[PDB]
């Protein structure tokens, strides 16, 4: 509400402001196009009164309207128009904090009359107010009290006095000489119309009561223009437009007391501010060695006026309110005049600099209330400001210094060229120290003619004295600095902001706020403190590694802390994760860090957990972190860890980077089934066409994820004219291991056996031509506990490359090959009992004999027996070494699982754990039966032997497999189409063979047990249970409904066996064999499948009629509707009979090299599902 | 609130109740008489409530697939599928049996026509 | 099994992962092509148990009329009416946040130059 009504009242009320501005532009004359060109009206004037749209402004205000022109040939008409808008906003802003504080010089409100809304205070009380602003045209204002009228800028001219007024120790914001500003008044803004009502009505009087409203209209009021500017990347405009932010007090509290509290308690022990402290941390031991140092360089005593202290980003102003509190705090403790404490302060105690305007003269106005609020001989006198920073500099030159009565010369001429590009630079600007002092001294000389001498002398000393203090201020060499660098995105990025870098150390030259960390330390004295926030992302990155190791052999760490995610509430912020530092500039090789982890804890929590002072880990060195490479400093690891970690050797230059493709993957990478076995490498020797390759997918261990095939035909000369990469043409096939380089979850290693090729995804491992090291020992340790976890710690981004892979650890002993050889073995054991493998051999339910129960029983043994086997053996494999040292508990229960297709969590989900998987698992399985199934009856597998026995192309070769004998138990069908009906019309029905085949399997004893057993399995999950029907039916049902999904589930949307459907009606349905397919197919089916249907619907049509008309009565409503369903089912079928004509008529030859993809929308609207495999809506012609 | 639980067997007994009140109400005499009598019997059965709806579609009793591709409504709402379909399960259900209730009223009415006085 | 207590919510997230999961993969570097990407992050996301998808569509956060006349099925099952006006939800509301990732994913890679070394 509070905070929302200023985020709810800025967007309107700056375009309002803007509305404002440029409307009384134009009416002065000053307009402005779409293309930004200039469109200054003619000043032609017919001789004391200037001919404008509807003003006639005064002669003497033509010349101040010509330096707007002016500006325009300087500055854009849009900067100009918003520094206006900001001026007059942040003006009337402050007018109103002061008449709501009530601290004027005759206690009366100006803008807002008490008990009358929409009016002045001042009206009834003119002469009281005239007398205190402007008595010399108090009578006059009086005559206008006698007029009962003139609401116009009379008013104004009473608010230009009170400014006049206040400009005697304010003069930052309010002029007493007449101002730019003045000519452009906005028309009727003293109108109840007008603005201000609007603004006194919106604004509540609780809000005003806060003292952080500061910073509210400090971010809030230009969060419209950030969002408008997130979504393009900015390059100068909207530098500090995007950096604007409010920073918590407590971590500023925390900061500071820890940057000069701590190092004026370390000053001189007598301090007695040691109980006035709460944030402050006490160091608990350290070696005598560094003590002695520090008590050495350490002085006794020093004044309480040599404390320095920087904010490069003062933003709202929050940190140099709380350092003049400490410092007021210190001075009390000390004892000083309660009255000269916040002028010494002011002079040579607290300093600060910013990039934008506004949020330097907001600090300064926070501050110059405090003193009022705090000193009572101030607003008096006067004191001069340092807020305003990196102005810009004039080029103008032979009149500044004409005036100045004159080797400072040469400085002041360098000093102005390097204000001259300085908004894109930002504080990054230094000067040297030498040019300082006397810089200084010319800084007095412009205060001994800011008022000694004409006017002309008092401008050009206003012209001269900024740039001199802003490189005075830049070039105090302050000790202490606490700061909060600002976010840079990708919008950051810049050309010329990169070629700085380039120019500065590139080191850190990657993000601007490593680049402000690096400034801070350059511009920080000896014995300095540095206390900082940042993000995370800081600590572990392969660019930081030189930033870390320059950090740790430079400089040393004091406290860290680390503040990590939940922070501000959780509002926003998707990287919110941040840590606090303090550092000594002093190095120290051997010192005690002292880290506190408040991670994962919400904002009160947080600030209970730093009050109370727990989870503290002062148990770590300085150079440990050296040990481990890319100096990760964790705090949660133990001495013993690191000590060990460097104990063992790591591997070499045994990992090797896959090949690389330059995109049209869809040309190149297909699946194994869609091919013939001819052109297969790894079945069938004797052309080289298509290869395996490894790319790497889920969490798998030891064995498997073997589904992808590339082309690679005569080593390689269709893809080499693209020439890629072909990176490391000499490695391939041979046996190994392989990664995924992907993130996925976790980090496994798998078995590569000969003939395989390795892409960028899957990175492989090979051992030397006579190393000492096995292939099987790498596998067995790289799945171990220990490198699991060292993996996750140097890498929580979970981006393993083969820079971040040479490193890991490895042992020698001898038991882990042949452990690794039997976890090998389970492992293709378990992955081998699919069809989705090319060594499949036969179905795990027909090997076993008597009843289908106890054939399913036997099969869930042997699955339990292979799980019990891997986890033993894993158990045994973790105890066997275990770096035979300490160990930490297990991680996370993704590094303590087993991946098996056996252990039902990691199957179906590790989420999910029910009872239900004791159902649907079963159901599964019996639903692959029956895909078996059709596989023996499309002649795909076979009874007889085991393995593919025919998967060529073109259906030929197919006589000579049948005649030799292949299908000799169950018969294999000759045309190739399979029927798919709800009747037995057909000898090649389904249902039927499928009965046939359970038959053969099981005998003919207990068939009918066999088929309940199947209809009861099925309708657990599969599908819905009915009220009464045969298992025949159910089956059929089965096959009718839910075997079409399940297959092109199964293959991933590359079906095997191709789909023909009539429509709605299932009239006709046909299943066809890929790889027999020739191109008298669709002739056949229509020739001998589909007119004989024709035929008996004709025939059965008019036979039910007669029965309908005969004995009518009750059954006539269940009679008839088989009427009702014929007559569609014939039209249905002619009209499917015609498209198969048409499209028969031209003989279509199919290639398998194409890929389903692409052949499978050759046929228009005779298949199924033809946009959710091609991905575009069919063609009809 | 979006919990409930109807199965559709207390459909089908208020539906069975309702065609005995119409069949009584009505005085039916004749088959062909039955259609509408079965007909407002469904009207006021299939429920509104979307909960209820989708917890009638998943119990025991009715199936998941239309017989008659000509009562499925010409809409984007789903909810009128659903409706159509347990209105046609509905009316398969009451008209396999309801020559019963006809002949026992018209059976009873006999009885007490005393005559026609 | 029949009490089921399966919720939109858990769909998404399930999408979401796919579909971080596919463009890191296949490392499409344009805006126009993850029309793909999405397509087959939908796919591989809606449910096939009755009763699954019966709690989904009682949940909350996806309506119940569909947006697109040509999403709809022309068959004569209930299940896969269902099915479409889930894919077609889930495809809106991930094609809603899709840029975010993808621009993630070209700022993280920028910095794996290594100078082309
Ligand atoms: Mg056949």
């Amino acid at each position: 509400m509070n905070t929302n009504n200023i985020k709810k009242y800025a967007p309107q009320a700056r375009n309002d402001f803007r509305d404002a501005v440029i409307q009384k532009l134009t009416t002065l004359g000053i307009a402005a196009d779409k293309k930004g060109n200039l469109q200054i009206a003619e000043a032609e004037t017919i001789g004391e009164t200037v001919r404008y749209g509807q003003f006639d402004y005064p002669l003497s205000t033509l010349p101040r309207r010509e330096r707007l022109v002016k500006r325009a040939r300087e500055q854009g008409f849009e900067v100009l128009v918003e520094h206006c808008a900001y001026t007059w906003f942040n003006r009337l802003c402050a007018i109103r904090y002061m008449e709501l504080h009530g601290y004027l010089d005759h206690g009366f409100r100006m803008l807002s009359h008490p008990e009358t809304p929409t009016a002045f205070e001042v009206l009834d009380h003119v002469p009281e107010v005239a007398e205190a602003l402007l008595p010399e045209s108090k009578a006059q204002l009086v005559e206008m009290k006698l007029s009962g009228n003139q609401d116009e800028a009379l008013y104004r001219e009473l608010l230009l006095g009170q400014c006049h007024a206040l400009h005697h120790a304010m003069p930052f914001l309010f002029e007493a000489v007449d101002d730019e500003a003045e000519l452009l008044l906005p028309d009727n803004l003293t109108r109840t119309d007008s603005i201000l009502r609007g603004l006194v009505d919106d604004i509540p009087e609780e809000d005003w009561e806060q003292v952080e409203v500061i910073g509210w209209l400090y971010q809030f009021y230009i969060s419209e223009k950030k969002d408008a500017v997130i979504g393009k990347v900015v390059k100068s405009e909207d530098i500090p437009a995007a950096t604007q932010l409010f920073t918590p007090n407590w971590i500023v509290q925390y900061l500071v007391q820890n940057s000069v509290g701590r190092q004026w308690l370390q000053t001189y022990p007598d301090s007695p501010l040691k109980d006035k402290m709460e944030y402050y941390i006490e160091p608990a031991e350290q070696t005598p060695e560094v003590q002695a140092q520090l008590a050495a360089i350490t002085p006794a005593s020093i004044e309480p006026e040599s404390i320095k202290v920087l904010d490069p980003a003062c933003g709202s102003g929050h940190i140099l309110t709380e350092a003049y509190n400490v410092l007021k705090a210190i001075y009390e403790e000390r004892g000083y005049r309660t009255r000269d404490i916040p002028q010494l302060i002011l002079e040579n105690n607290i300093f600060g600099l910013d990039i934008d305007d506004r949020a330097a003269q907001l600090s300064g106005f926070a501050m110059l209330m405090l003193a009022r609020q705090d000193d009572r001989r101030i607003l008096g006198r006067g004191v001069r400001l340092n807020i305003v920073s990196l102005q810009e500099s004039k080029l103008d030159i032979a009149e500044v210094w004409t005036k100045l009565n004159f080797a400072e010369y040469k400085l002041l001429m360098r000093t102005l060229a390097l204000f001259t590009s300085a908004k894109t630079l930002g504080s990054l600007i230094q000067v040297p120290q030498e040019d300082e002092a006397a810089l200084k001294a010319f800084l007095e000389r412009l205060y001994r003619l800011a008022v000694e001498g004409d006017i002309q002398q008092k401008e050009a000393a206003a012209e001269l004295i900024p740039y001199i203090q802003q490189a005075w201020i830049l070039a105090q060499r302050y000790d202490a600095v606490v700061a909060n660098p600002p976010y840079m995105g990708g919008k950051g990025m810049n050309g010329d902001l990169k070629e700085f870098a380039k120019k500065q150390f590139p080191d850190s030259k990657s993000d601007l706020f490593a680049m402000f960390m690096q400034h801070a330390f350059s511009l920080l004295k000896e014995n300095g403190f540095n206390a900082q926030v940042n993000m995370q992302s800081w600590m572990f990155l392969s660019s930081y590694e030189a930033l870390r190791g320059w950090l740790l052999d430079n400089k040393t760490f004091i406290t860290m802390a680390h503040l990590g995610a939940r922070a501000f509430g959780q509002i926003s912020g998707e990287v919110v994760q941040t840590t606090a530092w303090v550092i000594k500039n002093n190095h120290s090789g051997f010192y005690k860090p002292v880290f506190f982890r408040l991670v994962d804890d919400n904002e009160e929590h947080k600030k209970n957990n730093l009050l109370n002072r727990m989870n503290c880990f002062k148990n770590t060195l300085q150079n440990d972190f050296k040990k481990i490479p890319g100096s990760p400093i964790a705090y949660w690891a133990t001495l013993a860890f690191i000590n060990s970690f460097l104990k063992l050797p790591a591997l070499g230059t045994r990992a090797v980077k896959g090949l690389d493709t330059n995109g049209s993957i869809d040309v190149f990478l297909r699946r194994w089934p869609e091919v013939s076995i001819n052109s297969f490498d790894a079945l069938g020797k004797g052309n080289s066409k298509w290869f395996p390759i490894a790319k790497g997918g889920e969490l798998r261990k030891w064995f498997g994820n073997h589904e992808y095939i590339i082309n690679y035909e005569n080593d390689g000369i269709e893809l080499r004219k693209n020439k890629a990469n072909l990176r490391n043409k000499d490695m391939y096939f041979q046996e190994g291991g392989t990664w995924t380089v992907v993130s996925t979850t976790g980090f496994s290693m798998r078995y590569m056996p000969k003939g395989f090729l390795f892409d960028q995804g899957g990175s492989a491992v090979f051992c030397e031509n006579n190393d000492e090291l096995s292939i099987y020992n790498i596998l067995a340790c790289m799945n171990s506990k220990y490198i699991n976890y060292s993996a996750s710690l140097i890498c929580p981004t979970l981006n393993f490359t083969t820079g971040d892979v040479r490193k890991f650890p490895v042992i020698k002993n001898n038991h882990l090959e042949d452990l690794a050889k039997k976890a090998i073995e389970i492992s293709k054991a378990d992955w081998n009992q699919f069809e989705t493998s090319w060594e499949f051999s036969k179905n795990k339910l027909i090997e076993h004999k008597g009843n289908v129960a106890y054939s399913y029983a036997s099969y869930c043994n042997f699955q339990d027996k292979l799980y019990e086997q891997l986890v033993n053996i894993e158990k045994n494999i973790n105890n066997i070494i275990e770096e035979i040292l300490g160990f930490k508990i297990e991680t996370t229960e993704n590094s303590e699982l087993i991946t098996l297709n056996s252990n039902k969590i990691y199957r179906y989900g590790q989420s999910e754990t029910n009872d239900t998987f004791l159902n649907r698992h079963r159901s599964d399985t019996i639903s692959e039966l029956i895909s078996y199934s059709v596989g023996c009856q499309m002649g795909r597998y076979s009874l007889d032997r085991e393995g593919l026995v025919y998967a060529h192309e073109g259906n030929k070769g197919f006589a000579e497999l049948a005649a030799e004998g292949a299908y000799k138990t169950f018969p294999a069908d000759n045309d190739g189409i399979l029927p798919l009906m709800d009747d037995e019309w057909f000898e090649d029905d389904v249902t039927s063979r499928v009965k046939e085949f359970v038959r053969t399997v099981w005998g003919e004893e207990h068939l009918q047990e066999n088929l309940e057993f199947i209809a009861e399995s099925l309708c657990l999950y599969a599908i819905k249970p009915k009220k009464g029907e045969s298992a025949l039916e159910t089956i059929r049902r089965y096959l009718s409904t839910q075997f079409w999904k399940d297959h092109m589930k199964m293959y991933k949307k590359r079906p095997i066996y191709w789909l023909f459907s009539s429509g709605k009606e299932k009239a006709f349905e046909c299943l066809v064999y890929l790889h027999r397919y020739n191109d008298a197919t669709l002739s056949r089916m229509r020739t001998e499948y589909v007119v004989p249907l024709l035929a008996r619907y004709q025939a059965n049509i008019d036979r039910l009629n007669d029965q309908l008309d005969e004995a009518s009565g009750g059954e006539a409503t269940r009679l008839k509707r088989e009427r009702d369903s014929l007559i569609k089912k014939f039209s249905e079928l002619r009209s499917y009979d015609d498209r198969l004509r048409h499209y028969a008529d031209m003989r279509i030859s199919i290639d398998l090299d194409d890929g389903v993809k692409v052949n499978y929308g050759k046929f228009g609207d005779l298949l199924a599902d033809v946009k959710a495999i091609t991905g575009n809506a069919p063609e009809a012609i | 609130m979006a919990m409930s639980n109807m199965t559709y067997n207390n459909v089908f007994d208020h539906a069975y109740e309702m065609l005995k009140e119409n069949i009584r109400y009505d005085d039916i005499r004749d088959t062909d008489d039955l259609h509408d009598a079965i007909h407002m019997a469904a009207d006021n059965a299939v429920p509104h409530y979307y909960a209820d709806i989708f917890s009638v579609m998943a119990s025991e009793g009715i199936d998941l697939e239309f017989e008659d591709s000509g009562l499925m409504p010409d809409t984007k709402d789903v909810i009128r599928i659903l409706q159509a379909r347990i209105y046609e399960q509905l009316t398969i259900d009451l008209w396999e049996d309801a020559e019963d209730l006809l002949n026992e009223y018209l059976e009873e009415v006999e009885e007490y026509e005393e005559d026609e006085e």
